């Protein structure tokens, strides 16, 4: 069966301010597990 | 994430509101529950000094 | 004696916020067995 | 070896038995102490000097 | 579940209180005992038979 | 190794000499330290024999 590894991973040359949203994602995940705790927070620490 | 957190938040807040309205139940009810614990825990005494 | 399997089980069609209360049920159960441990935790890990 | 082993095992059982007697003492004291505090809470049974 | 929980947390507070009172008893007894040994230690007959 | 041993030796010896001259401080100073310790943790007016 036809398949292709179209694992796109394009990135802007300047990779400085592109990781700032990730910081908000992990802070929002900490707020998601703090006000509505679902899973452990140890995986975020690993 | 905003929408999901808002859903969990609206449920938690509406439930917190339910929780406050149940907290409106007087502390006399809690002390009455403890009084029921005095009357529904055991009947007989064992190894009394 | 007359009987019928009237195992009523109404559930909201929308199953998004209905399992959110379950999270509080399991947190209270975890705090009851953590703060007042009565039975084994292997059934809970299974 | 068996002759020594029997006495040793006997001593071990005997020691645990005395220890379990201490536990049967104090565990019932924990239950009775809880009973007392609940009986003192029902109204006013003990008070200070 | 909360109805059970209120009593449990109350019992937990009561248990730590009774145990800490026993500790405040005996720790202070160790202090007073240390006080005595320093009041006695000096070379003396240590009143007795 | 010789130079290091002579340096370590002179340092340990000079420090041992300073330490000996400090041990000349009387044991009464130690007893006074314990005295201040007795006063730092006592309280409790006299209501005994």
């Amino acid at each position: 069966m036809v398949e292709v590894e179209n694992v796109v991973h394009e990135d802007f040359q300047v990779t400085e301010e592109v990781k700032a949203l990730t910081a908000e994602i992990v802070k929002t995940i900490r707020d998601i597990i703090a006000l509505n705790p679902l899973y452990r927070e140890s995986v975020l620490q690993m | 994430l905003k929408k999901e957190f808002e859903l969990s938040k609206l449920q938690q807040r509406l439930g917190r509101e339910v929780e406050e309205k149940i907290k409106q139940t007087h502390r006399k009810y809690l002390l009455q529950e403890q009084l029921k614990i005095i009357k529904k825990e055991l009947g007989l005494e064992k190894d009394d000094k």
